[PDB]
């Protein structure tokens, strides 16, 4: 039965990942076909950049501001910041935006999905000169409303872009993001790529090739069918039609009977996906943001996106009818996803209790196998040889995701600390007696069978590998060669201030 | 550290069948390899079968296909059937444990447990 | 943040052509917009070219055909290149800068331009 698992499980994660970069590649023809026939000085669209910061960076916040305002796109109506401050250390970033685009920090005293007149008017009276919010402190999708009131009271502002706080825009990424609404009637949201750029721990340095394959396979696979089931948060493209309507329900969200404060930009897909409407991804439109470089925070980060992501499956489950065909791949892949981590949950759970050291070195060989096939795509897809330390994500995934999915699904069925790293220490804890239990249950030295010899080769070639792997890794930090070229020049210029 | 205990041995007469038996006493029987040795008139004792850990069976060239080897971890014994027995095939039979060893499996003292052994006597 | 310099000033008795360079020292964003006026004697500041620092190069008023305005990023300045001098066509020339900073809107008015140069013939 072992062998029949494992093959199993081989092909399930493989094959799936082979037809995701088929759909991806074929998503990424059509858009450069879309773009070959544009032309040259294109800004039919008219658009309003909308950021919502809390206590951001004044380094980075300022890099932002001055990458949106360094834009190449010849139709902006505005720009609308939104700062879920009203109080004093949140004057710290009116200053910056006041160095960036203006004094028209204007401060009101209610927010503005509160109020009985939620109109933009009541808040603001001048259209044309940008804007910024001193808002009281409720949440990102409260900023995010009063964002939306600010550039829906402009007849002539067609979309909106949403970017973070931290994000640092490409010359071309707000045409580059904006371009795919004008393409075909029917999509409403246009998601780009989001690119780590301080890939200098261990920890960042797998997390941006993790985004760079999920961003890139999985959003260009979904938007083959164009039904991309999350709009990245740093970039992404609205119609103003679909936000009028979508805007109410999503700030009016309760979920089993209490506010959700959680999933801001995934239930505005999700919103976007219920009504029968289209969303694309387009790997030319490129913003850079950063990722956790602490274990513990990566943590707590992903139980919050696992709680979304349960929160949100099995509305996009259900709205999935309306899209007909192309509709059922995005069933598909919901049922893949809930599938796979009870998938691994058994293997793991099986290949522990029964001890058998054949079991355990094949699981581990076919595992680094299929890790490096998808390492071989993704450093031939980016022209970049560190795509190859996307071998050893399988490390963070065990030891990271699965205690916060765990996590996330006991939450939605000293103690603030039991409710966040107690399930996590239990699966640590569990893993670390599982191998000791292993090591002292298999405790034996045989030579002259072939099959301890296969199974200990295996192991310690495994071994060799991670050490090789992690050697690697390690020179490439010491010479500085891990560091994107925006990290440098960031690390340059933060010198220098 | 096993204790091997022999059982077997009967009036075999020709071409009959005899299912011997060793029970091993101890704590990790299944990290343990068993062999079969034999004693035949001539001191000189040969390989006869064995089994390792993972169950992979090793047979002499002269009773390859004559003999059948097996283990039972739950019950913590090993069997060796013979079927179609020949008048050679009359000797006292050691089983043998070993835990750590290297590709020296054959030899006598390549094992460094042995219980006893049980005669088995073959006419004609 | 940002000094403009003007160069190119010369004598055309209206039968040769003329070029004339801005230099601009300090960060110019790509959203700015970079104009040319024009000042005669007795004459108020009247537009004559204006783009910005991506593209587009609009608004080129009743000279068209004659004056290009071309940009150069890499090194940081801008020329007009002038064709079919007129004697009309005598006065001193402003180089102009517009910050999207209050509003992204166009506009022709000198007096959305805060940064200025110094004179040229
Ligand atoms: O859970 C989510 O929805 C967030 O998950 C991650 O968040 P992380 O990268 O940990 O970064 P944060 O510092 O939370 O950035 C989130 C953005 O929302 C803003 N924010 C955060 C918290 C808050 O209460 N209000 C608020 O406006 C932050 O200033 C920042 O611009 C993603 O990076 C965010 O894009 C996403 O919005
Ligand atoms: C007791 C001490 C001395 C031993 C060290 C702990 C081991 C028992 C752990 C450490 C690494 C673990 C492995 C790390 C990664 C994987 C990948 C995982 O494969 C996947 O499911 C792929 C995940 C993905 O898609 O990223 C299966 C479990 C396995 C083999 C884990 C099994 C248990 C291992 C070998
Ligand atoms: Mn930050
Ligand atoms: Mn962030």
């Amino acid at each position: 039965s072992a062998v029949w698992g494992i093959s199993v499980y081989g092909v399930f994660v493989l094959g799936f990942y082979i037809a995701q970069i088929v759909f991806s590649e074929f998503n990424r023809m059509r858009l450069s076909d879309w773009i070959s026939l544009r032309p040259d000085n294109w800004n039919a669209t008219r658009v309003a950049v909308i950021i919502a910061g809390y206590r951001e960076d004044p380094f980075m916040f300022k890099k932002c501001l001055e990458s949106v305002r360094d834009s190449e796109y010849g139709n902006v109506a505005r720009l609308i910041c939104v700062i879920d401050g009203d109080e004093e250390e949140d004057l710290k970033m009116a200053e910056i935006y006041k160095q960036v685009y203006n004094d028209n920090v204007k401060k009101p005293g209610v927010v503005l999905c509160e109020s009985e007149n939620k109109n933009g008017s009541t808040i603001d009276s001048d259209v044309s000169k940008n804007i910024c919010i001193l808002q009281p402190h409720r949440g990102k999708r409260e900023s995010l409303y009063t964002g939306f009131q600010l550039a829906s009271m402009d007849p002539s502002v067609h979309a909106v872009v949403l970017i973070d706080s931290d994000t640092v825009l490409e010359k071309n990424a707000i045409l580059e993001v904006v371009y795919p609404l004008s393409c075909d009637p029917n999509i409403k949201a246009v998601a780009g790529e989001c690119k780590i750029w301080n890939t200098d721990t261990i920890l960042s340095m797998l997390v941006s090739w993790r985004y760079f394959s999920a961003f890139n396979v999985e959003r260009g696979a979904q938007s083959l069918w164009k039904t991309v089931q999350c709009v990245g948060g740093p970039l992404g493209a609205y119609t103003i039609d679909i936000i009028n309507e979508i805007k109410d329900p999503w700030i009016t969200q309760t979920f089993l009977g209490n506010k959700c404060t959680y999933g801001d930009n995934r239930r505005l897909t999700n919103e976007v996906l219920m009504r029968g409407k289209k969303i694309v991804y387009t790997p030319f439109a490129v913003g850079w943001s950063d990722s956790p470089t602490n274990v513990m925070r990566y943590i707590v980060q992903q139980t919050r996106w696992s709680k979304s992501w349960c929160r949100e499956i099995w509305y996009t489950l259900g709205s999935a009818w309306k899209h007909g065909f192309s509709g059922i791949y995005l069933a598909f892949e919901c049922m893949y996803q809930i599938m796979y981590f009870f998938l691994v949950m058994y293997l793991f759970s099986y290949i522990a209790i029964k001890a058998d050291i054949r079991a355990q070195t094949a699981t581990v060989l076919v595992s680094t196998l299929v890790t490096i096939i998808k390492s071989s795509y993704l450093a031939l897809r980016a022209k970049n040889l560190k795509a190859f330390y996307f071998v050893l994500y399988t490390y963070v995934y065990f030891f990271c995701m699965i205690p916060a999915r765990i996590t996330a699904m006991f939450t939605m069925f000293v103690w603030l600390w039991a409710k966040q790293f107690l399930i996590t220490y239990m699966w640590w804890a569990g893993v670390l007696a599982a191998g000791v239990y292993s090591i002292v249950d298999n405790w034996y030295f045989d030579w002259a069978d072939i099959q301890y010899r296969f199974a200990l080769v295996g192991i310690c070639s495994y071994l060799v590998f991670v050490s090789i792997v992690l050697v690697i890794y390690l020179i490439g930090k010491i010479t500085t060669w891990n560091y994107t070229p925006l990290q440098k020049e960031l690390i340059e210029e933060r010198y220098l201030h | 550290q096993v204790q091997l205990v022999e059982s077997g041995g009967g009036l075999v007469q020709a071409g009959g069948s005899l299912k011997v038996s060793c029970a091993a006493s101890g704590r990790a029987f299944k990290t343990y390899r068993m062999a079969w040795f034999r004693q035949a008139p001539g001191k000189e004792r040969e390989f006869v079968s064995g089994i390792s850990a993972l169950e992979t069976t090793y047979y002499a060239d002269s009773v390859k296909g004559r003999f059948t080897i097996s283990r039972d971890n739950t019950k913590n014994t090993v069997s060796l059937q013979m079927d179609s027995l020949k008048p050679e095939d009359t000797a006292v039979y050691y089983c043998a444990a070993r835990r750590y060893g290297g590709t020296d499996y054959t030899t006598t003292g390549s094992y460094d447990y042995w219980g006893q052994g049980t005669q088995v006597t073959v006419s004609s | 943040q940002v000094q403009l310099v003007e160069s190119g000033g010369g004598l055309v008795q209206a039968g040769g052509s003329l070029r004339l360079a801005c230099a601009a020292s300090g960060r110019i964003f790509s959203s700015d917009t970079l104009a040319w006026f024009r000042r005669a004697p007795g004459k108020e500041r009247e537009f004559v070219a204006a783009s910005r620092w991506s593209g587009g190069g609009t608004d080129y008023d009743s000279v068209k055909g004659r004056f290009t305005f071309s940009r150069d990023n890499t090194f940081n300045t801008m020329c007009l290149e002038m064709n079919s001098l007129k004697p009309e066509d005598t006065a001193v020339y402003y180089c102009a800068l517009r910050t999207a900073r209050d509003s992204y809107y166009y506009t022709r008015n000198p007096t959305g331009y805060d940064y200025w140069g110094q004179g040229t013939q």
